[PDB]
């Protein structure tokens, strides 16, 4: 839970927004993955958010779907998943790690001993992407209990009852994604929501000094940093170098 | 909202938050339209004049010779269609219309579901997109002809393992942008609420009828009414009605495939545990790890991996009874219809024949009278049955 | 003889001498069942819990948008069986039962009468052979699955051009030595009497339905009921209890063809002289000096080069009034009915249809009460129309 | 007519029974088909029944519907049959000749004309094999006019009202195919039939004894005839030795 707090807290009295990147765990290969975060954060990634492979990703789109694939064909599994997280927060103890999920691999081993092996190798949050606010409860207390925030996406369909239950809710940050985009910055900060990052078209810098002024916190650039992967399948040089160049761009742009 | 997503403890709707204000919306109006006069009739005039509903309840004459076992079949297979399918997208295509949409999504495997959203579309003048997997495509040709025929769009699926699992999932992701225009048309009793008790009220005639006609013509209730169960709404059509008539069994046949000690099988109820996925939490066919695998089983129709919530929980209070048949026991009951009673039955409910079969050959002396779920023709297996025989 | 082999001049018995006392016994057996409750009665409860009648009565939603036409459909592709051929086929498998038959012989090309006698032998423990035409054989690989299946023997005729011309005589040679332990079932109302009137009789309940069901529906007589005539019965079937409603036209589509002017067509009754062939005086379609020849249509079911003897009659009087398709015209037909309404007709019945929809567009103004005659569902026809299309 | 009742007055005025061969004309060849006529002849045939080849022959067997087809190939039509029959009749003054015919060609142009060309050809009967008795008169009456015999099948399951109106109806003689063999033979002389001849299975000599004696007036072969030439198919000297050998040896069998 808590690292979160120290990051905005550190963001705000230095002007800045943060810049979050999300990949997934295991792509393309288990050592490929753990050079490529640590080439994102040194780039200047503020938190991070990974992505476990899941078989049918109902809330994910194709980029993203084969990139599982890709990951699936590494000989990655769930066990593979927490000793990749633990040697992440082995070096680096300071930055949020949050992880996206999807509810049949946190309820597979009860939900209570997936909280707990998060908590025990040093996740922050969890985002289960397709379990709503009304089906929260098993999955929220569970986060709590073991100190980890439960990450809630604030659609942009929200009606004013979900944003006051989001809200309620999450801890660590609201997942931002008719309602003016100004306005539900708003609304969020009157009903004490966590931090709302912007998430959706998060792809060039102008955008995230747009997030920024906006009044959102920071913004999470999702398929953009699996795309350079993409691109650069097996061009490792320029899979490095494009992501470190891309991450502090990116980031560049929130300091103001 | 309105009702309950949960038999017992499963079901629910684990979707994204972004779909549930459109499943937040076909709730309230499925309430309505169950509520309205107009609806029905509207709804009873197309089963009966479209479609020719009441079907035949047929006694078996041939079949039982020397056993003290009565069948009756139930005839879903002379509907309109050849495939029980056509009473619920009938009344979820009336549904989108009394929304005030005007697209239909839908996805398909083996054919038959995409090509009963095709011709209720034709028929009321909506859009219809159906998506398939490329594996199923290329095996389901005879039925992407008659889809295209019939003016729907299809689009080829082929990512993950080309299969209705991953159709299911594209043609959602489809909704959550498309839902004030578009109806998706969700194939079976299964997936996030409240498709679980639309899809049941919609195929709940078939119970009503076989209950009516076989008071007409044996003056009791049937002793158990056998069914196959691909995901439920067959099932849970023919079982809805008798499920408070405490001394009538419910026996919902499922897909043994190659064995139950083969793992190729369908059989998620009995041998596989629970899980959440395709919006519900009901039990399915996955690894020791949570990623859901594929079934497997003769009857393409058969072949999905999980089962409906609420036959998960009638089997917990003990009120239905699930039993397997494995395919060489499908097919036998199959040769046995035709060769028999001039019926060729689908491969599909072939399966729950084959278990009534084995229930009079193994007891001969019992007196008991059986109903079982006509529920396709077999002209679309004619051509399989012919590759093994 | 105990009733009239003629219709105006066409009918007879012109069949060799030694078939005679069959005939006569099988027109003596049907006299009196037609005049035995009991025999009324078993027969309509196969029809109503076997088969599925009273077939259905669409009335056509989208295809006569803009026009004054109100198309309706009889729905003898709902029936048990996807086609008409049902009715009559029981109807005389019961007869064998009543006259102490033990076996079932019959002829066919395409294969949809010798699925439906064996499916109705199966249903009544007779033992059935077909005969079909070598090249009927090969080409029609799914059906003789369908009948080996259900019990059937087949024997592959290939002599003269092996085709139903071919198998027709072969099967009455067999009935020539076999005529008091089996029966023929003749596909059509044509041939040798009494199979006009039989083959009548026992589709006559299409026509008696349409009736009522029209006029609970509309109120009021149809104007014209248009009917496809491949050989007979379902035209005769629809045409029988309208027949004297002098107000109520009667049009009978004929084969056209690759067209008129091509000869590849199977339209005897109005561009091919009379003769005597298949034990009757009709129309039929040979050369100029008596040698019959084979006719043409796109519609497998519908080629056959003569016409039932009663049809060629009505003509005559001018009670009845014949037309032609071509190919062409009618596989627009198909396709438009897919694509609106939803219902995929077979070939056949797609000439009746298309008939139908000549006369709205050619007479857009005009307020007129149709009902066309489905007679047989398309699923036989997908891949055919795939080849073309 | 009349020239049957010649020969069976000769051959009765000689202790001896009639002897006729089938064979059909234009089979396999026109050219062979006259010499096979005038070898069968000349070996003995009393008088000949030829077929015209017709589309599917209802009364018929495989043998004679195969025979069809090859005279059909030949490019034999009806109007090289009636030239055929003439000069037949040419060089033959006194043997009867009688056809066997299907209903269609002869109303085909009209049953009048057609029965004129036969008595202008010099015809003696015709038997159409698919008009049974009771749908005679057309056919009945106009042979009569132009004094051609009606030649009718009486059958293995003869009832007692059919025996009096074949007996009334036929002339030159009846065509025999429950009821004792003999029995049939009594009953037809009794009701005046004209001769009675078997055309059940006459292949081997000792069954044209069997129906001479029995009082059947003498025999037809059928299919044994064109069976020889089918053997024989491209065996031309003994196509007509064995021909001839076969006509005398079974005729030969008829003189008591
Ligand atoms: C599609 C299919 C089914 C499988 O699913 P249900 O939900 O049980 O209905 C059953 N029977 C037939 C004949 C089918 O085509
Ligand atoms: C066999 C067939 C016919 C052709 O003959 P009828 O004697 O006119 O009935 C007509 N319709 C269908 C659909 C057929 O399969
Ligand atoms: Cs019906
Ligand atoms: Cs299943
Ligand atoms: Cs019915
Ligand atoms: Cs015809």
């Amino acid at each position: 839970m808590e690292r979160y707090e120290n990051l905005f807290a550190q963001l705000n009295d230095r002007r800045e927004g943060a810049f979050v990147p999300f990949v997934t765990l295991g792509d393309p290969g288990i050592e490929q993955s753990l050079k490529i975060i640590d080439t994102l954060i040194d780039a200047g990634a503020d938190a991070l958010e990974l992505g476990v492979p899941f078989s049918d990703p109902l809330a994910d789109g194709p980029t993203i779907q084969n990139a599982n694939l890709r990951a699936f064909a590494a000989g990655v599994t769930p066990a593979q998943c927490f000793e990749m997280l633990a040697l992440i927060r082995e070096k680096h103890p300071t930055i949020p790690i949050g992880l996206l999920m999807y509810a049949n691999l946190v309820f597979n081993n009860g939900i209570d001993a997936f909280y707990a092996r998060c908590e025990q190798v040093g996740v922050d949050s969890v985002l289960v992407a397709d379990v709503p606010v009304e089906e929260s409860a098993p999955f929220r207390q569970a986060a709590l209990r073991h100190n980890i925030a439960p990450i809630f996406i604030c659609p942009p369909n929200a009606d004013d009852d979900l944003l006051r239950q989001v809200a309620s809710y999450g801890r660590g940050y609201t997942y931002l994604l008719a309602l003016p985009l100004h306005h539900l910055i708003e609304k969020l900060k009157e009903y004490h929501a966590a931090p709302a990052l912007q998430g959706f078209g998060i792809s060039s810098p102008e955008q995230v000094s747009a997030a920024v002024r906006a009044g959102a916190a920071g913004a999470i650039s999702g398929s953009a940093i699996v795309k350079i992967i993409e691109k650069n399948l097996a061009s490792p040089k320029q899979m490095l170098a494009e992501l470190r160049s891309f991450v502090s761009a990116m980031k560049a742009a929130s300091r103001a | 909202t309105l009702l309950n997503p949960y038999f017992g403890e499963f079901g629910g709707m684990y979707v994204p938050q972004i779909l549930m204000p459109a499943l937040n919306q076909l709730e309230e109006a499925f309430v309505r339209a169950q509520k309205d006069p107009e609806f029905q009739a509207q709804f009873a005039d197309l089963l009966k004049n479209y479609a020719g509903r009441p079907t035949a309840l047929t006694k078996c004459q041939n079949i039982t010779a020397g056993t003290r076992t009565t069948l009756y079949l139930k005839r879903e297979d002379l509907l309109h269609g050849g495939a029980h399918k056509t009473n619920q997208v009938l009344g979820q295509a009336l549904l989108a219309k009394r929304m005030g949409k005007s697209e239909i999504i839908a996805e398909t495997g083996a054919g038959q579901h995409g090509v009963a959203s095709a011709l209720a579309s034709a028929l009321l003048g909506l859009k219809c997109r159906i998506y398939m997997g490329a594996k199923d495509v290329e095996r389901q040709s005879p039925n992407v002809f008659r889809m295209r025929l019939m003016g729907a769009e299809v689009i080829p699926v082929h990512s993950g393992s080309a299969t209705l699992k991953d159709a299911c999932n594209e043609a959602l992701r489809d909704w959550s942008g498309s839902y004030e225009t578009a109806h998706y048309m969700l194939g079976t009793a299964a997936g996030p609420h409240p498709y679980p008790t639309i899809v049941r009220e919609f195929q709940r005639m078939i119970g009503e009828e076989t209950k009516a006609q076989i008071l007409d013509k044996e003056g009791r209730l049937p002793d158990a009414v056998i069914a196959c169960v691909g995901g439920g709404s067959n099932a849970i059509g023919m079982f809805a009605d008798f499920i408070n008539d405490t001394s009538v069994g419910l026996i919902g046949v499922e897909p043994g495939g190659h064995g139950i000690e083969t793992g190729e099988h369908g059989a998620p109820l009995k041998h596989g545990r629970v899980g959440i996925y395709f919006g519900m939490k009901a039990p399915m066919m996955q690894t020791a790890d949570g990623q859901i695998e594929e079934s497997y089983s003769i009857s393409a129709g058969l072949d999905f991996p999980s089962v409906g919530p609420q036959h998960a929980y009638l089997n917990s209070i003990g009120r239905a009874d699930y039993v397997s048949i494995t395919d060489d026991e499908a097919l036998e009951a199959f040769k046995t219809l035709c060769r028999h009673e001039g019926i060729i039955p689908a491969l599909e409910s072939s399966h729950a024949l084959a278990h009534a079969l084995k229930m009079m050959r193994e007891q001969p002396e019992k007196e008991q009278l059986l109903v079982v779920n006509l529920s396709g023709r077999g002209d679309k297996d004619i051509f399989t049955v012919h590759d093994i025989l």
